């Protein structure tokens, strides 16, 4: 229970953002940030504290936290780059000082890195490299500023592991109209199908974390939305 | 020379930092000094609650509101926080890239 | 305590930001041998923002003083140009003394 | 039963029905597709792979590891007694019509040469390289729902876990043997409807204007030209409607452009 | 449990570079830029994460020690579990997909698999990217050229026998002819590529099955060289690195971590300070860094960062400041009940 005002948050993207099909919702970023702030992974308490910094739609069952929208400037636009993760079995990793390989003829059985359960996993994921990221939300500007600046949270699939979508220079500006849930009838974030908002059908939990809870039918915006930075700063 | 003096100090203190690193540090400290000095300059206006000021920065290097990636982005702190909306909606005397892109 | 009443009851048009600055200054001055660094943009009010904490801390342990160093020569007037009666009235409400000292 | 691998098995890999043998009762989930044994009716095929790992493959999954040289020809002459395997084909795709339960195999000319005559009798094969799959998909009238495998590849487990029914031409899910996570389906999702309408409306533009549009959009999607430059190029070449018909996603833009320059 | 945010700066002692397949192109080796060429590169957090995970795994190996036979107790399965979290033997606790706080037993028993995750267990350590703090802090380092030793120092020829001198002359002749052949083949390839940007589908297909055949001709000509497959007098392509003394803002964190897991992380950082190398091109001493990380935590309930201490890695030593950091380090040194063999 705190006075919530519609704010738009714009940050400078530093690394490619990997979208997990559904555009990353700022509510999820804030949920992760609070899970870091409150040393607890229990969804109930983290959600209860998230409602204190974000406006929650009871009738609609979501937080006022728009999905990711790529702020593109006339200098740099939305770019297609691959978030690229490779196992690097260095000579130090491949040495008897670190483990005991099975031996035959006194020779150490080399690890088959070309394939199998012990291969060099070349996991490549799509990622969108825009100069800025933007979200809208009806919440406390102080708490979200503190979280986004100091909590280890990024935009995309794995900021924790892959460090994808690192951001900085988080700038919050007030808005005039709440553009978190709806935008002239176009959902700007995951919402239930019965809400009457159009967009793209999908399956996902309405409330974060988006990897737990029954995946019920939802309507979500385009995964990759781009807007001019000048238009985003207009408010 | 302030860069040289600081580099010599750190070198004698044992810290291993290149001269250009000390130059960058001194440049950032000078930039913060400049931000404070121009904050003082702006503070010359709005001395009373009823005062109305039109602040006109004629410097090309002052960051445009839409150019959030300008090198001197910290200069936005010159504007008081309360008037940051007025910073966003400002008459630009010579805006760059002043067109309507289609890849929106 | 007297903090809430004595500001508004004395007739001063105190604002919330004034209350926050006054409370922060008072709490910082309560702590001993530390250093308090507060930025107070024009409009919050420094002439009375920190002097009212000084009076409030004067009420306790009333055997100390508070030097108020102001660089600009005009601001030393400003401390006692049109606010000396104001602070005197505040002292009359709080109750004990001002005992000014216009040092030069 | 009602899983992606079952449909492709029934439509396409049922040709090697004679060449597995009877199943074995199992008590653990199929390591290849990963679904529960409750939908296997308690039967499964035990196997040991080239990495010496005990793996259970259900009826529709085990077909990707069957050796049927007398039906599938020889894949490597150095080892005559192991023919082509569905799970080992690289560069070979297929389109499976689930409701009809039919399959069309998109293999390159080399694989078609390696296949015997008896193979074609059960499965219709059209010679197409890896890049010509999109040509077949665009030109031929697809029938939905369908399973479109783009690269059988060698990672059979990831292939089966990437299979997804394409319910309509708006979203055709390519199964390229790479694990179809929710992060990378944009690289494996093909919108034949949007590509088709864009191809229909591209006829109104010159070949020079076409090349210009494709190169500008490709550079923009790869962030090699500034958005202002691309906008100037589109405005000067009157390419605004084409951009309006493109998805905002740059990866989807690249995918549909790759499709366009193939047809 | 506590969330320890290591916010700090990495000052580069010698140029910091990394090879990334997407970033690297035929034009040259470029760092990941998250955009076009005229953008700010970032050192991947994946590379720092893997380096610190390797450091932590080495710390665990040292803590565990060696068997009576002088061989590490870890086998291939356990070694890969601890190094890269790949269960090769298919024997791992398949935690429930929806239960977040799963593996508390495994987390307590294996602090390494707790800090960095395994496949199916979310890691506790989030290693961010090293973002430069300037607009010009990267450059085309390395480069240079491989020079034939006997064409630079004539004295080195006094050691070669006349048979080997003739071998050298044959090598140089083969190199010259291979160069003058491959250059012409590449000129033809360039002309074909120039004709690739005015072609239609049919002639495109005709003139790109030709380029790869020219490449095969290049490979065959290189194979024809009897004395050396590759030219020795090679100009080395430069690699893009961060300049020496680049202040890169680095954001790391550990989430809801027991004091023992944080102690393992600090020990891994201390061990990393022995060879504080990030990235490749170690031949040119690339990767040497000195970093100062203010270790902060979150106040219970309040969204305020408390400063628990500082971690300053420098060539002169590791400076751990803050009592709680020492407490975590000793706690990790204690609790010998860790089980890295299961
Ligand atoms: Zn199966």
């Amino acid at each position: 229970m705190l006075n919530f005002k519609p704010y738009r948050v714009i940050m400078s993207s530093l690394t490619p953002v990997v979208i997990s099909g559904i555009a990353p919702s700022l509510d999820g970023i804030l949920y992760e940030a609070l899970s870091q702030a409150i040393p607890s992974n229990e969804p109930g308490v983290v959600l209860a504290r998230l409602k204190e910094i974000l406006l929650f739609n009871d009738e609609l069952g979501v937080f006022h936290a728009s999905s990711l929208r790529f702020g593109i400037t006339p200098e740099q636009g939305i770019g297609a780059t691959t978030s690229m993760r490779c196992d690097y079995l260095s000579p130090e990793k491949l040495s008897t000082a670190m483990f005991s390989p099975r031996t035959r003829r006194g020779l150490f059985t080399r690890v088959l890195l070309t394939g199998g359960p012990t291969k060099r996993r070349m996991t490549t994921r799509p990622a969108y490299s825009a100069p800025y990221l933007t979200f809208d939300f009806v919440g406390s500007s102080e708490a979200v500023e503190i979280l986004l600046n100091h909590a280890h949270v990024g935009v995309g699939y794995d900021y924790f592991s892959a460090a994808n979508g690192e951001f900085n220079n988080v700038t919050i500006l007030p808005l005039d109209i709440d553009t978190s849930i709806s935008n002239e009838g176009m959902a700007l974030r995951p919402v239930p199908v019965n809400s009457g908002l159009n967009g793209i059908k999908g399956v996902s939990p309405l409330i974060p974390p988006y990897f737990v809870g029954e995946k019920l039918n939802i309507v979500h915006p385009a995964p990759v939305r781009t807007q001019l930075i000048s238009s985003l700063l207009r408010g | 020379m302030k860069a040289e003096s600081l580099y010599g100090y750190l070198k004698e203190r044992g810290y291993s930092r290149t001269f250009e690193a000390v130059n960058r540090n001194i440049y950032l400290e000078n930039l913060r000094k400049v931000i404070r000095k121009a904050k003082q300059s702006v503070g010359r206006g709005i001395r009373s609650e009823n005062d109305t000021v039109r602040i006109i920065i004629l410097d090309p290097r002052f960051p445009e509101p839409t150019d959030l990636s300008s090198k001197h982005r910290s200069l936005e702190h010159i504007i008081p926080v309360r008037f940051r909306r007025e910073y966003r909606s400002c008459e630009i005397l010579s805006p760059a890239y002043f067109e309507e892109d289609i890849q929106c | 305590m007297n903090t809430s009443a004595v500001f508004e009851s004395a007739g001063l048009s105190l604002r919330k930001v004034q209350q926050d600055y006054i409370e922060a200054a008072a709490g910082a001055l309560t702590q001993d041998h530390k250093v308090a660094l507060i930025s107070a943009e024009t409009g919050v009010g420094k002439t009375l923002g920190y002097l009212v904490p000084a009076l409030l801390i004067l009420l306790k342990n009333p055997e100390a003083k508070f030097v108020i160093a102001t660089n600009s020569h005009a601001l030393m007037h400003q401390i006692f140009r049109s606010d000396r009666p104001l602070l005197e009235q505040i002292a009359e409400q709080c109750g004990i003394k001002v005992t000014f000292s216009r040092l030069m | 039963m009602n899983h992606p691998v079952e449909s492709v098995y029934s439509a396409l890999t049922s040709i090697l029905l004679p060449y597995m043998g009877e199943p074995v009762p199992v008590q653990r989930n199929c390591s290849c597709c990963g679904r529960a044994p409750s939908e296997f009716d308690g039967v499964g095929f035990e196997l040991v792979n080239a990495y010496r790992e005990r793996v259970v493959h259900c009826r529709p999954c085990q077909t990707f590891f069957v050796s049927a040289p007398e039906l599938m020809g020889v894949e490597n002459p150095k080892k005559p007694t192991t023919g082509q395997k569905f799970g080992m084909w690289s560069g070979v795709g297929a389109v499976i019509n689930v409701e009809d339960n039919s399959s069309v195999l998109l293999a390159p000319q080399g694989v078609v040469n390696k296949l015997p005559e008896h193979f074609f009798d059960h499965v219709e094969v059209i010679t197409a390289t890896s890049g010509q799959h999109l040509e077949y998909l665009f030109n031929t009238e697809l029938k939905f729902p369908l399973i479109y495998i783009q690269n059988f590849g060698v990672k059979t487990y990831e292939l089966v876990r990437s299979l997804r029914v394409s319910l309509s031409a708006d979203a055709i899910y390519t199964c390229a043997d790479q694990l179809l996570t929710r992060q990378n389906e944009v690289l494996y999702m093909l919108d034949l409807k949007k590509a088709k309408e864009l191809h229909q409306e591209i006829k109104n533009y010159s070949k020079k204007e076409m090349d210009i549009f494709i190169r500008t959009v490709t550079l923009l999607a790869y962030s090699r030209i500034t958005p202002e430059a691309a906008s100037n190029e589109f405005k000067k070449n009157n390419l605004i409607p084409l951009l309006l018909l493109l998805p905002t996603d740059p990866h989807q833009r690249l995918s549909i452009l790759h499709l366009l320059k193939k047809v | 449990m506590r969330t320890l945010n290591f916010n700090g700066k990495i000052s580069t002692l010698e140029p910091l570079t990394v090879t990334v397949k997407n970033a690297v192109s035929t034009s040259g080796h470029r760092l990941p830029r998250n955009g076009g060429f005229n953008a700010a590169p970032y050192f991947p957090g994946t590379s720092i994460r893997g380096t610190l995970r390797h450091a932590a795994h080495k710390v665990i190996v040292d803590r565990v020690g060696l068997n009576a036979d002088g061989k590490s107790p870890f086998d291939l399965a356990e070694h890969f579990m601890l190094a890269q979290g790949v269960d090769i033997n298919g024997e791992a606790e398949t935690f429930a997909p929806g239960e977040i706080n799963a593996g508390a037993e495994l987390r307590s028993k294996n602090p390494l698999i707790s800090l960095f995750g395994r496949w199916g267990l979310s890691g506790k350590v989030g290693i961010g990217n090293a973002i430069p703090d300037g607009d010009n802090q990267w450059g085309m380092f390395g480069g240079g050229a491989r020079s034939i030793m006997f064409q630079r120092d004539e004295s080195l020829m006094e050691f070669l026998e006349t048979d080997q001198v003739d071998r050298l002359e044959r090598l140089l002749e083969e190199q010259a002819e291979a160069s003058v052949d491959i250059s012409q083949i590449k000129t033809e390839q360039d002309a074909l590529k120039k004709a690739m940007k005015s072609a239609d589908k049919d002639t495109k297909a005709e003139l790109q099955i030709k380029v790869r055949e020219l490449d095969e001709k290049i490979q065959a000509r290189k194979d024809q060289k009897q004395e050396s497959r590759e030219s020795i007098r090679r100009p080395i392509d430069p690699y893009e690195a961060f300049i020496t003394g680049a202040e890169l803002s680095h954001r790391m964190s550990i989430k809801n971590a027991t004091d023992e897991e944080a102690g393992l992380f600090i020990s891994a950082l201390i061990r990393f300070a022995a060879e504080p190398r990030f990235g490749g091109h170690a031949n040119h001493n690339c990767g040497l860094v000195e970093a100062h990380w203010t270790v902060t935590t979150w106040k219970p309930g309040e969204l305020v960062p408390v400063t628990l201490g500082e971690i300053v890695i420098t060539p002169n030593g590791v400076e751990i400041t803050g009592d709680e950091l020492f407490a975590m380090v000793k706690a990790f040194n204690e609790n010998q009940s860790f089980d890295f063999t299961a």
